[PDB]
């Protein structure tokens, strides 16, 4: 009934694990990163890294380790989900084409267990004769790795502990031996067993069992030389081997706890450690040699090391390049120095990767006015929290943009020598060719008297050698510079007018009739060289250079009108060398040929927008992929810009789109411009990096920022936001934010860091005189601020210090009552630290004036404030399990009318017309109708069935949508039935999923300009963005036949059923899909070759991947 | 076990006090 949509906007970018290994091949340096449902895979250079394979498991990853079985050159790879799927990968390249097999599966759940905290742990024997994992308490799997065994079989074995930390394997030992750390009444101890697979029991490990202290939740397991055990925690480093016993107590750990590792020697003698808000550190490992025994240690030294973000994951990659692993922050590659700076530093960065980390909140905000908003975030956390504006496409920097009418032609001239950057442009109505001059930011008009003025041509510029070239249908002729008049003259000896030619910069192609003459460009004279008729009319052509050669194109391309293919060709001679065949019969208008990286690609633009591409190589010129995809409906030509080393091509279309090349896949990123005809280049010193454009009528000029899909300009503020409102008339933004502060042993604290939430241009401070009622002498409190940014060039315009310890935790700017005025309007509450429900909370009305910020009136509120929304020109608020509505006097004042406080902790809330969804913590969505007349609350229906909502909004005036932490979206309906006593309380669901992810923030609106109904984006912990739109009936039956036709035969890595991780899961209850279509399935049709679309359902492919675009598109 | 932080570490991501306890608590 209920008909949905869910695609993704944005992949999550934080990082769960980082490993290093050898897939690629014994000889390589891999480094592993895994993502939320993410796998990436990174070999090691001098310089960096480089990406080499992405790829998504129906799952959440929870393992990931590297293991070498005896009888192999390369490493595998034991993968398990967050539903227990236990699969074995490994690495195939056999050609070009990269793929991973799957060299094992299987399902490792249970009937009768719980899933414990600390999650899921997996671990590989040295010597690779098992595989232990940790599920359920109490209870340790172990499969065997036996040649048999395709299915993993596992068996169970009994322990006498419950609350496992951590387990590792040990090293140069007789037959496989654990050794963990575990949780029990009396502290937690590390101590250890021996494991017999042929009879199913632990013996005995190889020492007896020890004390820890009380919080080490980290075990390195020392390599051959030494053997044993280091031991992590607060105030401890620790060694265990067998009997001897060592450890020391760093001063330095006090104020921050450690976070990861990675062994820096093979012989285990320098350590990597992490920490938990920056400090990378070292620890060392000194040894002795005994005169005839093994080698043994004496002791162990740290020593601060440098500066990083927070660290989720840390690996010494090689050669004092580590990279930083940051799940809360941007991530960054570091060099250690063999000398320290300055201050004692050793460390010096390379690069820095971004992430938006867990999106706290976000708004929808229009900055210029047109018909695209674009999104701002508070992302980051303690010490990288930052605001993000997340801009869909480029955009542009106008400086000279005029109303002129469509312009077939525009082109550059150098109206002295060869000097730097350009100094004039020409220009082209209709039907002839005009030549300014620019001199500076003006423009004028004056003819060189020795060019035409009546007639269009097609080619204008320069290419080399002191002289201008003249092509034209009319005449072919070379003009000279100094004198500024002609040198001689040529015409067409067919008297027939050109179709088309071409010249970018050393040789000019001009294509006459059914013929071609050539002509390369020579110092003040031209001589016809080359000429071939075609066996058919010719459309395009295009000469460039390719690489080593100035200008010279060993190759020739040409184009056609009515059925259209592409003809390798020589340049110097015209002889054939291929022929092949392109689809479709409408008209082209351009083709191109143009190098971006080794390999080489040429781009064909058609008449209805579609862009085609055939391989070219300058030696051969096989043909390479090959992909049917369609754009916007008015007909497009592709010329190149300047933009970088290795510059890309642009277009002209519906609405402009520059392509660029990442790796080695053309990404479709578009830019904010209306319509566009032509280009080409201008390099003026005033103008250094602008373009010069054609439109239907109108010219645009500007500056050229990023290249991938979403522009992310991060605004550093070392502050953590919270939430963010618009207020636009004030011309700023609110954004609340909160500060880390030590006690200090005078009672009073200072400071920490300088931070913008103190070092604001002006400050002020809440002033209530209403709370009246303990703090140590060294421990962590938390300050809260407001912070209005300038909406142009995002600086803290002004800063307000809410009340000492005032938890902040809402915002809204509305008008309200018979007011004209806007105001910033909070919900706070005075968190203490002792007690456990909120007791209080103020609301407060700020008036940003000029440049001063006032405050108008309190009216505390007796409790938490959760969320709240302006109703109709009332104040609709949530406090403590209760729903309430405000009015606003005249006097500026607030009073009550009606009150309902049934619920128990509702948190969410959203409106629409005059009826109210209340989310809840834990029991169910819930509506409720303002009533008019009398005017209070009264419940519609509600919900049964417990969940735990994580976020709830209104779709339409019918159904209603939330989400829930087990990672499960679900659209409620209501019933339409008879008998109104007391089944029409209750509500429908009628769509299941597992999206997979946490929910934060639900909005209503669109990152796109200005075939579905509704549209909704929120974002998720991983930093994700989502978006969730409803359907009717016919799209609805045919995706889902669709899904069930695709479903069927598409593997996963894992050979995981599809349709096993889209079903519905949860603790106790679990479903299949219903009523959803999944956009990760219906865009990866895209991914699918074309034979195995005809194996797809074949009532045809194109009717059905027109429908993937349409949908596509709405993010 | 305080709420408005505890639902604060839920939404960074950082390991919250698990779902049966409030269920215990409520």
């Amino acid at each position: 009934m209920s008909y949905n949509y869910v695609v993704t906007a944005q992949k999550p970018t934080a990082v769960n694990g980082c490993v290093t290994g050898h897939f690629t091949s014994a000889e390589d340096l891999n480094l592993l990163i895994a993502k939320n449902t993410r796998l990436e895979i990174y070999v090691v250079t001098a310089e960096g890294l480089r990406p080499v394979k992405e790829v998504g498991m129906y799952g959440k990853i929870a393992v990931m380790e590297l293991f070498r079985p005896k009888g192999e050159s390369k490493d595998l790879l034991f993968i398990l989900t967050a539903k227990y799927n236990a699969c074995i990968l490994e690495y195939k390249q056999s050609g070009e084409s990269i793929d991973i097999i799957t060299r094992a599966h299987g399902n490792v759940q249970d009937r009768i267990g719980r899933p414990s905290e600390t999650g899921i742990i997996g671990i590989i024997d040295p010597e690779c004769r098992m595989i232990g994992l940790r599920l359920y308490d109490g209870l340790f799997k172990v499969i065997p790795l036996d040649r048999d065994n395709k299915e993993l079989k596992a068996f169970n074995i009994r322990l006498e502990e419950l609350h496992v930390i951590d387990v590792k394997f040990l090293y140069g030992c007789q037959a496989p031996t654990i050794c963990f750390v575990y949780q029990d009444p009396q502290g937690r101890h590390v101590k250890t067993y021996e494991v017999s697979l042929r009879e199913k029991e632990f013996n005995k490990g190889p020492w007896k069992q020890e004390n820890v202290e009380a919080e080490a939740s980290m075990v390195i397991a020392v390599p051959e030389p030494f053997g044993g055990a280091i031991i992590i925690g607060q105030e401890s480093i620790t060694y265990h081997n067998g009997d001897k016993y060592l450890a020391i107590a760093p001063p330095i750990i006090k104020q921050s706890t450690i976070v990861c590792h990675n062994r820096v020697d093979p012989n285990g003698s320098r350590y990597l450690l992490g920490d938990m808000e920056g400090r990378l550190f070292m620890l060392l490992l000194e040894k002795e040699e005994q005169m005839d025994g093994t080698v043994t240690l004496k002791d162990l030294r740290v020593e601060l090391l440098g500066e990083t973000s927070i660290a989720e994951c840390l690996t010494y990659l090689d050669n004092g390049v580590v990279f930083v692993g940051s799940r809360l922050g941007d991530s960054q590659l570091v060099k250690l120095n063999v000398d320290s700076n300055e201050q004692g530093s050793y460390v010096v960065a390379m690069e820095t990767f971004t992430n938006l980390g867990p999106i706290v909140d976000m708004c929808v905000v229009d900055l210029e006015r047109q018909g695209q908003g674009q999104l701002v975030t508070c992302s980051g956390a303690f010490k990288e929290g930052s605001l993000r504006i997340i801009r869909n496409g480029i955009g542009i920097h106008e400086h000279a943009s005029i109303d002129l009418p469509g312009i077939k032609g525009l082109w550059p001239l150098r109206s002295d020598p060869n000097r730097e950057t350009d100094d004039t442009l020409v220009l082209s109505f209709v039907g002839q060719t005009r030549v300014l001059m620019l001199n500076g930011e003006e423009v004028e008009e004056t003819e060189l008297m020795g060019f035409v003025d009546d007639q269009q041509t097609f080619f204008c510029g320069n290419v080399a050698h002191q002289q201008l070239i003249q092509i034209t249908s009319a005449s072919v002729r070379l003009v000279s510079q100094e004198p500024k008049a002609l040198v001689s003259e040529w015409k067409e000896p067919q008297a027939k007018n050109i179709s088309v030619a071409s010249c970018n910069s050393s040789q000019v192609v001009v294509a006459v009739g059914r013929a071609l003459y050539y002509l390369q460009i020579h110092p003040q004279e031209l001589r016809q060289i080359s000429h071939t008729e075609m066996e058919h009319e010719v459309a395009c052509l295009d000469i460039t250079p390719l690489g080593d050669s100035n200008g010279l194109s060993p190759l020739c391309a040409i184009g056609l009108w009515t059925d259209i293919s592409a003809r390798i060709l020589k340049l110097p001679s015209f002889e054939l060398l291929h022929k092949e065949m392109l689809g479709g019969e409408i008209i082209p208008r351009s083709i191109l040929m143009t190098t971006f990286e080794s390999s080489h690609y040429l781009l064909c633009a058609l008449g209805d927008g579609a862009l085609f591409y055939f391989g070219l190589n300058i030696e051969t010129g096989l043909l390479s992929d090959r992909k049917k995809v369609t754009l916007g409906t008015q007909p497009t030509v592709l010329r190149t810009f300047r933009s970088l080393s290795t510059t890309n091509v642009f277009a002209c279309s519906d609405r402009p789109t520059v392509i660029y090349s990442s790796n080695h896949k053309l990404v479709f990123s578009n830019v904010n411009l209306k319509e566009v005809n032509y280009m080409c280049p201008l390099n003026s010193d005033g103008y250094p990096d602008s373009l010069a454009l054609a439109n239907n009528s109108t010219l645009t000029i500007g500056t050229i920022d990023e290249i991938q899909k979403l522009h992310i300009r991060t605004v550093p503020l070392y502050e953590s936001p919270r939430k963010i409102c618009y207020q636009e008339v004030s011309q700023c933004f609110g954004v609340l934010s909160s500060r880390i502060e030590v006690q200090d042993t005078s009672g009073g604290t200072t400071a920490l860091r300088p931070s913008a939430s103190t070092q604001a241009l002006s400050s002020s401070v809440s002033s209530s005189k209403l709370f009246s009622s303990e703090t140590s002498f060294g421990e962590e409190v938390e300050v809260h601020n407001l912070l209005i940014i300038d909406q142009h060039t995002f600086e803290v315009l002004h800063a307000h210090q809410f009340l000492q310890n005032e938890y902040a935790l809402s915002l809204v700017s509305c008008k309200l009552g018979k007011d004209p005025n806007t105001y910033f309007i909070v919900g706070t509450a005075m968190v203490y630290p002792e007690e456990a429900e909120p007791k209080q909370g103020r609301i407060v009305v700020f008036q940003y004036s000029d440049g001063k910020l006032q405050t108008v009136a309190e009216k505390e509120v007796k409790g938490a404030v959760y969320s709240m929304v302006e109703f109709n020109g009332k104040l609709l608020a949530s406090i403590n399990s209760t729903v309430r509505l405000y009015e606003w006097t005249t006097e500026k004042e607030l009073r009550t009318e009606c009150n309902h406080y049934n619920n128990i902790m509702a948190l969410y809330l959203k409106t629409k017309g005059d009826f109210i969804l209340v989310g809840d913590l834990m029991r169910s969505v819930l509506l409720l109708a303002y009533k008019p007349m009398e005017g209070n609350f009264e419940e519609i229906a509600r919900d049964f069935n417990p969940n735990w909502m994580s976020a709830v909004e209104i779709l339409d005036d019918d159904n209603f949508l939330g989400a829930e932490n087990a990672f499960n979206l679900f659209v409620c309906q209501k019933d339409s039935a008879a008998t109104t006593d007391e089944e029409r309380q209750h509500l429908q669901e009628v769509g299941l999923f597992h999206l997979g992810e946490f929910v934060n923030v639900f909005c209503h609106g669109s990152l796109v300009m200005q075939p579905t109904q509704g549209s909704v984006l929120f974002g998720t912990v991983n930093g994700m963005i989502g978006l969730v739109t409803s359907l009717s009936e016919s799209w609805y039956n045919l995706l889902l036949d669709m899904q069930n036709r695709l479903n069927k035969v598409i593997k996963s890595v894992g050979k995981i059923e599809h349709s096993f991780w889209r079903s519905f899961h949860t603790e106790r209850k679990t479903e299949p899909a219903t009523g959803f279509i999944d956009g990760d399935l219906i865009e990866s049709f895209l991914d699918i070759s074309r034979p195995k679309m005809q194996e797809v359902v074949a009532a045809t492919a194109d009717d059905l991947i027109k429908v993937v675009e349409e949908l596509t598109r709405i993010h | 076990q305080i709420l408005p932080k505890v639902l604060h570490k839920r939404t960074l991501g950082l390991p919250a006090m698990s779902t049966t306890d409030l269920e215990a608590y409520f």
